[PDB]
This record gives C-alpha cells, structure tokens and sequence, in this order.
C-alpha cells in the first residue's frame, strides 16, 4: 500500500519515502539511510513536535499519505 | 500481591550482594522506589559526602529503564535542577540485559569524572569548563553543606 | 616551503570547522529559523497566551537550531559535499561498501596499490551493530497472524518456533513438533517474554527460564542464518598526497549523535591524535573490532576511535558496554583537491558576509538572526 510521505531537515530539503502505515519507525530510518546515508542511530524523526518511538508504526500515529516529518540530527 | 519476578529476584542480590561505596534498599510502602545512598567517591570533590538518590522503576521494567534523581542538593553538571540523571545511552538502547547495578555504578563514576560538555543550558556546565579549579572546590563547599549528617 | 594542495583541504576544513561551526553549512541563518519555526509551530496553542509561549518555545530550542548538528552520518554527508561536490557525492552514495576483511587486508592493499605523491584519497566508513531479537512471543497457532506480527521477535507456537525478522521473513528455528510441545507448555500464560534477562538466564528456577535458556541456545546456534545488522556508526577518513618522499597520513573526521559534533573533534584535536599512530595500526584495530568476541576489547577500541576526547575510559562502560558484534564497511573515492578548496572557499565568502571583526562575532551574528528569524516567522504564521 506505497504511500508517500515527506522529510525535511533543518537545512530546507526535502526526502521523499515510499512506505506503508504498517511499517516501523526503524523501518523509515533505514529508508533514511538507504537515501542520505545516515545511520538509524545517528537520526530521530519527529511529527507535529512529538517524539517518534522506533517500534511505534505510522499508524500508531495517525501519519498518512503526504505527512511530514522532521529529521533531527541533534539529541534533545 | 503481584509484582514481576525480575524485581523480586533483583532485589534480593542487591541486599545481599551490594557494590562497593553505595547503599540500596526498596521503599517499604512501593517496592518499585528504592532508597539509595551513594558514597562521595575517593580523591573527588564529592569526597566524605553522603548523597541520597531516588530510584523509581516504572511499570515497564525491565523493558523500559528506571528514573534517576537526586534527593540529596549537588553541584555537578551531569544533574538536573530537580536532580534527575541522563540514563542515555548512545547508539543503543535500554534493553532487559541492563540492571540496576549498572545504573549505580554508572552514576558513581559519573560523580568520579564530569562530564560538562553535554547540555550548556545550566550555569553549572559553564563553570565546570571556563574556571574547572574553582568548581572542584564549590562542589567541596556544597558537599560540606548538604552531603555530611 | 607549502604544502601540498590535498593536504591544503585538510587545514582548510578543519581550521574552518573549528572557528565556524554551525555556519559550514551555508544555509541563510534566515533559513534555519523558518524551518524550525515550520517543527515549533504545531507546540503553540491558538487558544493560549501567544507571544508567552513563542518565546519558551524559542528559548527551548533556540540554542539547538544554533549549534552545529551530531550526527555521524551528516557530519560524513558534509563532508563528502565539501570535498566531492554534490554530483560527485551522490554518485559517491550510490557506490557500494565493502566488508573490512577479516585482518583489514583488503583496505590495507587497495591503500598500497596508490602512490602516496601521486593521490589523495577519501574513506568513508559505516558500522554496524548486530540487534538481535530480545523478547519471546508464546500464542496458539489460532492466534497467530504472520502477516500482522510484531517483527524481530521470536515465536513459539503448540507445533513450531520461527524467528520473524525486520523484513517480515518467518525462519523456522528447526524444533520438531514433540519439543516444541514441550517448550510450549513448559512457559506459562504471560504472553511476551525477555530473551535476555540475566536473572532468567543464569539463575533458572523454574521449567519456564530453563525453556527460555533452551530457545536462547537454539537461536545463537543458528545466528549465521540471518541478518539483523543495524547501522549505526559513520566517519571518514581523509589521506593527502604526499610532497616528494614525505610518509602517508590519514585523518579521521567524525561527529557522534549524543555526544559531539564535527567542531568538537577538531578543536579537541582527536583527529591529529589518531593520526599520529598510523592507517596500518587503525586498520588493524579496527579489523579486531569487528572480529572481536570479547566485549571489553570491543568497547575499548571503539571508545579509542569514536569517544570525544577524554571521555575514552568512560564512553563504553558501564551502560555503554559494546556487548553485541560489530561490523566494519568502507568506501573509496579520490578527491580533486582544486574543487575541493574551491567548495570550502565559497564557504569562506557565505561566512564573510556576516558582520563581525572575529570569528566568534560572525557565529554569534548568524545564531542571532536566526533566533530572530524564528519568532518573526511564528508570528506571521499565527496571523499576528
């Protein structure tokens, strides 16, 4: 069920994900890597100013098709 | 009634089997509170001191870790307004594999060696890197103040 | 008389790195603060007192925004931009790591087949952990859904055992139907338990911890079977050219989430430190990270590596112990040092056009427009 949903960085720029509301939080960081680079360990996603947890879904969210998350690359 | 074998089972070797310079024992009302007193370590600015910890173990342990906060007031970078203690752990996560002797333990060499570099949004990291001499001894005066009887 | 021009983008970056900071980025401090106040903005309430909570929602973050970022990965994407370019980098992403062989022969020999005088050189590497399921799921058949469970746990069922992974593959763990009857009926009614819980494991009282040890041991017995690496730790390392019959050097770069960023490494100097013992030994030590079974050697190492400067005796004990496996990659690419100064000399004039006599008065001139940039933003978002 590929739907698309967006990341922005801090930097302005924008990463767009092919995932399903089934799948993980560690499962879009490892999306993340596979596209920046960037280690799970080294990222954490946030929606609307709520910490993502990496067992939680998408659903468990209420993310959907075209949400936005907000990559953050320092540790609050 | 009903309270997890690994609480259970966990507290019984740490009476009977305590680590070296702290003193740990359950809350008689919660068994999930835990009284702690750790001794200042040696050759430290916290040296003779006595400070006394809170330890809570929430309902999800020992899947999710346990909270930390100092009762006993101190000076050190590494604690919170209100006391409490990081716990983080860096590219990894609390899994059921960690105890809470590993959390005393960490918390004892935490006191034997700040860490100011970490959060700067409290004063108490800034002195413990701009004039580091004159924040051993503060930490000596606020141990003589509150660490003692 | 001068240095080479390779080794020429290694004092650049990290003199730069160190004085600049969070302005290495290029981006307009006005940039930063509305893309802040974009993740900021869901936290105000309408409802609420407006300005009162734009100002703590600014001093919360407002010395975040500021500083420079931590992660590893992005401190290695800067990297490569600064050196590479953006084409070249993301062709530089799209090439595949290799597996650091067993001794780190592999890297050792493609370092030898270059002439130092004649290249420069750029390392990028990314480490692993092994994150192995640790928790134990009992249901009935009936109540088991392949396609909806809870990945990377292991199940016992009245009549089969299965590893589920990240991918939502299902590994028959191999027990027949008459030890699975007895694993199953040896637990309990408790529907999820730990696979790692040292007071199930090493003091077993009951038939459950000895079935749960059981199930441990039939997994570690089949480890090889799967994949369950996670990445978790990234850096490079750079290697100048040489001037006539000068020795090699390698620098490592780094930043560390939860602990330090890439102007932290500089100005503690850890890179030169490193450097000092040579790419031979760090190749070597890093080949026994990942052939490691011990974990005080593990976490010795990586703490000798990767720990901000000082922190080494402390940045892996305790609940930083390296008690799962890990695995080294890299990736090899040559750098053209002419863009390479180029990239970091654009740098130089985006930082110039900050006013300021100092570096310290540029910096604090770009955190502050962006402060203000963030409030001014809110604001007009909240239609005041």
């Amino acid at each position: 069920g590929s739907m698309q949903i967006f990341v922005k960085t801090l930097t302005g720029k924008t990463i767009t994900l092919e995932v399903e509301p089934s799948d993980t939080i560690e499962n879009v960081k490892a999306k993340i890597q596979d596209k920046e680079g960037i280690p799970p360990d080294q990222q954490r996603l946030i929606f609307a100013g709520k910490q993502l947890e990496d067992g939680r879904t998408l659903s468990d969210y209420n993310i959907q098709k075209e949400s936005t998350l907000h990559l953050v690359l320092r540790l609050r | 009634a009903g309270l997890p074998r690994r609480i259970i089972k966990e507290t019984q070797r740490l009476l009977a089997e305590p680590v070296p310079g702290i003193k740990a024992e359950p809350d008689e009302s919660n068994a999930r509170y835990f009284h702690v007193v750790i001794a200042g370590p040696q050759d430290s600015p916290f040296e003779g001191g006595t400070f006394k910890l809170e330890l809570f173990l929430p309902e999800e342990y020992p899947m999710a870790a346990p909270k930390v906060r100092f009762m006993t007031k101190i000076y050190h970078p590494n604690v919170d307004k209100l006391g409490r203690i990081c716990l983080d752990i860096l590219k990894d996560a609390w899994s059921p594999a960690l105890q809470i002797r590993t959390v005393l333990l960490s918390i004892q060499a935490l006191l034997s060696a700040p860490n100011p570099d970490d959060p700067l949004a409290n004063d108490v990291a800034e002195q413990w890197k701009t004039n580091e001499a004159q924040a051993i001894e503060t930490a000596r005066a606020w141990t003589r103040l509150y660490a003692m009887n | 008389s001068l240095e080479s021009p390779g080794f020429m983008v290694h004092k650049k970056l990290k003199s730069m790195s160190q004085s600049y900071g969070v302005m290495m980025t290029g981006v307009p401090a006005e940039v930063l603060g509305q893309m802040q106040a974009e993740r900021s903005i869901p936290s105000i309430n309408k409802t609420g007192n407006l300005k009162q909570q734009i100002a703590k929602e600014v001093s919360k973050v407002c010395h975040m925004m500021t500083e420079p970022t931590q992660s590893a990965g992005q401190a290695s994407n800067d990297v490569c931009e600064l050196l590479l370019g953006k084409i070249e980098a993301e062709k530089f992403h799209f090439t595949k790591y290799e597996a650091l062989s067993a001794d780190g022969d592999n890297l050792k020999n493609v370092l030898e087949n270059t002439a130092p005088s004649s290249t420069n050189l750029l390392i990028r590497f990314e480490i692993d952990r092994e994150d192995p399921p640790i928790v134990l799921v009992k249901t009935k058949n009936e109540n088991f859904n392949p396609e909806t469970a809870v990945k990377n746990k292991i199940y016992l069922l009245e009549n089969k055992l299965y590893f589920i992974d990240k991918m939502g593959n299902l590994f028959n763990l191999g027990p027949g139907k008459k030890k699975c009857t007895q694993l199953f009926n040896a637990i309990g009614d408790s529907a999820e338990y730990s696979l790692c819980d040292p007071f199930v494991l090493e003091e077993p009282e009951k038939p459950e911890d000895f079935a749960i040890s059981e199930i441990v041991d039939i997994f570690n017995e089949q480890k090889e079977r799967f994949d369950f690496w996670i990445g978790s730790h990234s850096f490079t390392i750079y290697i100048p050219q040489t001037l006539g019959e000068s020795p090699r050097q390698f620098y490592p770069y780094q930043a560390y989430f939860g602990s330090h960023t890439l102007q932290d490494w500089f100005v503690s100097d850890k890179d030169e430190y490193l450097s000092r013992i040579g790419i031979d030994k760090y190749i070597e030590k890093l080949a026994v990270l990942g052939k490691t079974t011990n974990t005080k050697e593990r976490s010795d190492i990586y703490a000798e590596f990767f720990s901000k400067r000082g922190r080494e005796a402390f940045f892996c004990a305790h609940l930083n112990e390296k008690r799962q496996p890990l695995r080294v990659k890299f990736k090899i690419t040559e750098i053209n040092p002419e863009l390479a100064l180029k990239n970091l000399q654009e740098t130089q004039e985006f930082i110039d056009t900050h006013p300021g006599e100092n570096p310290s008065d540029k910096v604090e001139n770009y955190r502050n427009r962006a402060k203000l940039a963030m409030t001014e933003h809110l604001e007009s978002l909240l239609d005041i």
